[PDB]
RNA sequence: UCUUGGGGCCGAAACGAUCUCAACCUAUUCUCAAACUUUAAAUGGGUAAGAAGCCCGGCUCGCUGGUGUGGAGCCGGGCG
RNA sequence: ACAGAAACCUCCCGUGGAGCAGAAGGGCAAAAGCUCGCUUGAUCUUGAUUUUCAGUACGAAUACAGACCGUGAAAGCGGG
RNA sequence: GUCUACGGCCAUACCACCCUGAACGCGCCCGAUCUCGUCUGAUCUCGGAAGCUAAGCAGGGUCGGGCCUGGUUAGUACUUGGAUGGGAGACCGCCUGGGAAUACCGGGUGCUGUAGGCUU
């Protein structure tokens, strides 16, 4: 029988829409977002100027928020249908977590609105064990430990039997 | 004569060639004759060189 | 178009590689020094010869690369061209500088880079050569036709170890036989009674 | 010619030992150094204030000032024909007790003891060091066993 | 394929931090500020009190550094406050302030000075120091070692801080960081505090939840309802334990008894047994490689 | 060795198959440093080897201070 | 998702292989770096000391002492 | 036997993986009214006590890597002082003293202070 500590839950959802660029199209993306989590999102300036790209240094291109709890459930599955729970092999990390990408919100039930428009956006999913947070911590700071990690094998696993969800090849 | 053995030559009191001293053996003294090799001729005499 | 070798015999100066200081040093004249059979196992060539310096002087990179050449045209022609490996063991990283007249004189004198020299001591192997046992005389006449290209005075020697490993020929058969050596290519790792219980596992099966 | 640098040719005396840089342990700070105390300076190019010049890194001197950081130090220094005691301000990072003293600090209690002892017991125990004699007549036994026969080994070009 | 970062010589070259730091326990930038005594004042003790708050336990202590260790002048665990007529809430602001309180009183009458500085013996909440008595021995004067606590206002540090110089003793602080202090008009409602010290943020919050959900209430408090502790009640109940520690903050330690000898985990394999497990296990695998065949 | 490439090579063609040479990774291996270094000499540079010491009793302090605590100074005494 | 060698998001490893204005050397990881909040110890003042040294000056720097201050919960730290 | 708080020295204490943890602890853990801080009660802060050693942590293990310490390397390399020593030189030998470092082989794998617990 299972350790009851040892059972897998969503530590984080983690909303992201990089526009590419400042100014209006950010400022609605940081709407839709709102809109999708009830919550304010925050911006990320770029890193690096890229001439390519047509971004510069701290320019607000992208916003994002992430999702705990109850509400992390609620919009993950959102996602999750409009995807028919099917998922790649391939989307899962190592580390125990996986996502995908949504090419238009309003498939997530926003309702469309004319000042807004449509805009894509990534989900990630933070797995996690009870006891993840030590890691986070500020005293006493310390590493899981191999056996209390999360494979790719068992992120994966659980995403079947959470969701019954399917496991593309490939 | 180098300044260290120019030194050491004066403490055994041989200031001059040909000079002679005992000297009573113990590791301070046998170092001292150590740096001073060159510049003597020493041994053990017997009853009869006293 | 370079000084006599005359010039440079002797370990004046302290090493000068070529470095971020020392800049524009123009290449060496020996870019190769492993010819002949250099994938032969270690036990195809079990004989080792060496040519070691009896002087403790600067080796020319031209000397070196003349050597390598007159060394490996006879074991071609009296071995084959597959009979043998050679090594060269030492590499030029002294560099020699020349303070170029035509006039200053000797205001500036610093000189600039000339070329490159190995500095090598007294007993210090210059290269060597492995092959196969009945092939001695063949080794000892190559590397005494080389030890003119060199100055001073070198001594032919036929070592005792195994091929190019540093483990005796009296002793190298059992050693690989109780499985303390492993052939790696030219050479062999040895496999000490120490570390994870798991390699042990592996070559014992 | 040289610059006049302060820090000049410091390279390795000022710096960390290797795989001990970081923090200072804080028994460096907890040391109690009073007046007439003999310390030996090293800088520590860890603390970059009341650093010691170069040339009292190695010395040893007595302490005739101490304050919340620092201590004065009294140290000689021979500067051409002449030795002045110079009188440095370094913090107490740069100095350590200096153990040259307690060989004799420990002698002197034994010899005080030993002559206080001795005295009222009515006999005379050596006090003065001395150095080490020539070594005294004594007996090696063969136990029956022939010594070992030695000789030089043949030359060998082991090349 | 990409390079091993933790090879062989990663290991050699590295160099490991303090325990205590490895550990996550101690901040040794914060440490040598707190512990380290000017030159100039010898061997004149530097004190400082410690203030620790685990999950379940207060433990506050009276320090000075020496070069073989800290020593520990005076301790006071919030798991004596039962002692005391406090059985619950042994980790929230009110135990911290008792917790204080005890570890005050109980240095002053080691030193014999619980006479002579009382401290504020009725509770205000407001700012109070202690000050000397001339003719008299002086005010114990220790300074607060918060470890790595984040010290914003409300903290329970401060809450054990203000139960010390209640007690009598010497720390310098400022209401800043007192539960009552307002961030926005920078006034301190002594008021408030006096609420904390009390618990009635806890009394209001079992009232509160009382009236929203009563599941929640046995939830929350079901530790509260089994020792019979009522909102009601929580005020007079941390008075008590005031006076109680007032009246004897001395400790008597729990007296040792002998026990069987018992060992509770493997000691090491000496050198022979280790060396007896590898040619178990050698002739063991070639044994099953000639069974194998 | 697919984590990338060049040659090939069977194809309807894909990370399918097949090799082959490189880059990469892993244990080895030859040869080096005035402006490299884990190690690390010899010679060398300070300091100490007493009466200006040691051990007792007391006194001053505006300095330090839970404390008649600390520290410094000063006075008297005993030890060759 | 668009997204590619390189945009942004997430997890993991990471002894510093970064950064600290600049030359290099030293130093530095709950910091000396990065980001915020508050500030003007880059202020007023007498002596002592160190470095170059003749034991002169300057310059720079080090311990203090006296004021005023900043910061912090505080110990403290700060007169570039 | 062992832990907690605060430590000293700062790997014999680290790193990786596996096994075992009685009691008390330390924890994970459960919440967001209050104090306090967040895009997010994840962290921080606060109020708790249903569950669990799964993890952290402690002890142990590995012909483990590292680290610590010995042996070998080796009286070798180097070196103080000496000669109207050798040798065309390069360099080398001897005399008088000092005297290393790899590879390779073995052994070890935290000690301990103050205060407070648990363990017939
Ligand atoms: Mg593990
Ligand atoms: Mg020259
Ligand atoms: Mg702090
Ligand atoms: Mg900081
Ligand atoms: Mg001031
Ligand atoms: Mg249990
Ligand atoms: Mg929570
Ligand atoms: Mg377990
Ligand atoms: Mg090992
Ligand atoms: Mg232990």
């Amino acid at each position: 029988k299972e350790n009851p500590m040892r059972e897998l839950r969503i530590r984080k959802l983690c909303l992201n829409i990089c526009v590419g660029e400042s100014g209006d199209r950010l400022t609605r993306a940081a709407k839709v977002l709102e809109q999708l989590t009830g919550q304010t999102p925050v911006f990320s300036k770029a890193r690096y100027t890229v001439r390519s790209f047509g971004i510069r240094r701290n320019e607000k291109i992208a916003v994002h928020c992430t999702v705990r709890g109850a509400k992390a459930e609620e919009i993950l599955e959102k996602g999750l249908k409009v995807r028919e729970y099917e998922l790649r092999k391939n989307n899962f990390s190592d580390t125990g977590n996986f996502g995908f990408g949504i090419q238009e919100h309003i498939d997530l039930g926003i309702k469309y609105d004319p000042s807004i428009g449509i805009y894509g956006l990534d989900f990630y999913v933070v797995l996690g064990r009870p006891g993840f947070s030590i890691a986070d911590k500020k005293r006493r700071t310390g590493c899981i430990g191999a056996k209390h990690r999360i494979s790719k094998e068992e992120a994966m696993r659980w995403f079947q039997q959470k969701y019954d969800g399917i496991i593309l090849p490939g | 004569v180098s300044p260290k053995v120019r030194k050491v030559l004066q403490l055994l009191r041989l200031r001059q060639i040909f000079n002679g001293t005992f000297v009573k053996l113990n590791k301070a003294s046998i170092n001292m004759l150590r740096i001073v090799e060159p510049y003597i001729a020493w041994g053990y005499p017997n009853l009869k060189s006293v | 178009g370079r000084r006599p070798a005359r010039c440079y015999r002797y370990c004046k100066n302290k090493p000068y590689p070529k470095s971020r200081f020392c800049r524009g040093v123009p290449d060496a004249k020996i870019r190769i020094f492993d010819l002949g059979r250099k994938k032969a196992k270690v036990d195809e060539f079990p004989l080792c010869g060496h040519m070691v310096s009896d002087e403790y002087e600067q080796l020319s990179s031209e000397a070196l690369e003349a050597a390598r050449i007159c060394a490996n045209k006879y074991m071609v022609k009296s071995c084959g061209k597959d009979g043998f490996h050679i090594r060269v063991r030492l590499h030029p990283f002294h560099v020699i500088r020349i303070n170029k007249m035509l006039q200053t004189g000797m205001r500036g004198a610093f000189g600039k880079p000339q070329g490159t020299v190995a500095r090598v001591h007294i007993g210090q192997v210059i290269m060597s050569i492995r092959t196969k046992l009945q092939n001695k005389e063949h080794v000892v006449e190559a590397l005494r036709r080389a030890k003119f290209k060199f100055p001073g005075r070198q001594k032919i020697h036929i070592s005792k170890k195994w091929g190019f490993t540093k483990f005796n020929a009296d002793e190298f058969e059992d050693m690989v036989a109780e499985k303390r050596l492993i052939p790696d290519g030219c050479g062999v790792k040895y496999i000490p009674n120490r570390g994870p219980l798991d390699k042990w596992r592996a070559l014992h099966s | 010619t040289n610059t006049k640098g302060k820090r000049r040719g410091t390279r390795y005396m000022f710096s960390r030992p290797f795989r001990k840089h970081g923090v200072v342990p804080l028994a460096t700070y907890m040391r109690i150094y009073k007046k007439g105390d003999i310390v030996d300076i090293k800088g520590m190019g860890t603390v970059q204030k009341g650093m010691p010049h170069k040339c009292y890194h190695g010395k040893t001197g007595r302490v005739y000032n101490v304050t919340q950081h620092a201590v004065g130090i009294v140290v000689n220094k021979q500067v051409k024909g002449k030795i002045l005691a110079k009188r440095i301000n370094v913090r107490i990072e740069h100095i350590k007790h200096s153990k040259s003293r307690d060989s004799f600090l420990k002698r002197v209690k034994e010899n005080d003891q030993k002559k206080k002892e001795a005295k009222e017991k009515g006999t005379w125990v050596q006090l003065k060091r001395q150095p080490a004699p020539p070594r005294e007549a004594h007996f090696v036994r063969t136990n029956g066993k022939e010594p070992e026969l030695l000789e030089p080994i043949p030359y060998e070009f082991m090349a | 394929f990409v390079k091993v970062v933790k090879n062989k010589a990663y290991f050699k070259r590295y160099q490991v931090k303090f325990r205590r730091r490895r550990e996550g326990k101690t901040d040794y930038y914060a440490r040598k500020r707190l512990v380290i005594q000017d030159k100039n004042k010898y061997n004149t003790p530097k004190y400082r009190m410690i203030v620790r708050v685990t999950n379940r336990d207060i433990i506050c202590q009276i320090a000075y550094a020496r070069i073989e260790g800290d020593m520990i002048v005076c301790a006071a665990y919030a798991h004596e406050l039962p002692k005391y007529g406090v059985k619950v809430g042994l980790t929230n602001y009110a135990a911290a302030y008792c917790t204080g309180l005890l570890l005050a009183r109980r240095l002053l009458n080691r030193f014999g000075m619980d006479k002579i500085y009382e401290g504020q013996v009725e509770v205000t909440g407001d700012e109070y120091n202690v000050e000397s008595i001339d003719g008299q021995p002086g005010a114990f004067t220790c300074y607060l070692d918060a470890g790595l606590a984040r010290t914003t206002t409300g903290n329970k540090v401060f809450g054990a801080l203000k139960g010390a110089v209640d007690g009598g003793l010497s720390i310098p602080h400022s209401t800043k960081r007192f539960p009552g202090y307002d961030s926005e008009s920078k006034e301190f409602n002594a008021e408030v505090h006096r609420k904390h010290i009390m618990g009635q943020n806890v009394a209001d919050y079992m009232r509160y939840l009382m009236e929203e959900d009563e599941d929640a209430y046995k939830k929350q408090f079901s530790q509260y309802i089994k020792n019979n502790v009522t909102p009601d009640m929580m005020e007079e109940m941390y008075k008590k334990a005031h006076a109680a520690i007032r009246e004897n903050p001395v400790y008597e330690k729990k007296p040792k008894r002998e026990v069987k000898k018992k060992r509770w985990n493997r000691p090491k394999m000496s050198l022979a047994q280790k060396k007896d497990r590898v040619a178990q296990k050698k002739a063991s695998f070639l044994r099953a490689q000639e069974r194998a065949a």
